[PDB]
């Protein structure tokens, strides 16, 4: 669930 | 991939990945430039780095299977680029939690103008  | 990276870092700091490490300093979330403003910011750089030795794999949408043996993160066997992907993962989120105590709000959405300078991985 994350970043980028 | 991000799925698992932010379930890991809700697992290790208790945190949502997206809305609170997604957009934080100069290299959680975006990372291209500046210095690392502290701590949690350098978890980022040195988790970008570390994606960054593996310009054949791909980090955000390749999956691997991890288990935790106590609290303990263990990646399991998968391909070469899974292993190392989840290598990275598990570094950066017992640095998030290492780090916690000094976890600042005010590097939230930090404007982009105020990171300046490379860093060399």
């Amino acid at each position: 669930v994350i970043a980028k | 991939s991000l799925l698992e990276f932010g379930k890991m870092i809700l697992e290790e700091t208790g945190k949502l990945a997206i809305p609170s490490y997604s957009s934080y300093g100069c290299y959680c979330g975006w990372g291209g430039k500046g210095t690392p403003k502290d701590a949690t910011d350098r978890c980022c750089f040195v988790h970008d780095c570390c994606y960054g030795n593996l310009p054949d794999c791909n980090p955000k949408s390749d999956r691997y299977k991890y288990k935790r043996v106590n609290g303990a993160i263990v990646c399991e066997k998968g391909t070469s680029c899974e292993n190392r992907i989840c290598e990275c993962d598990k570094a950066a989120a017992i640095c998030f939690r290492q780090n916690l105590n000094t976890y600042s709000k005010k590097y939230m959405l930090y404007p982009d103008f105020l990171c300046k300078g490379e860093l060399k991985c």
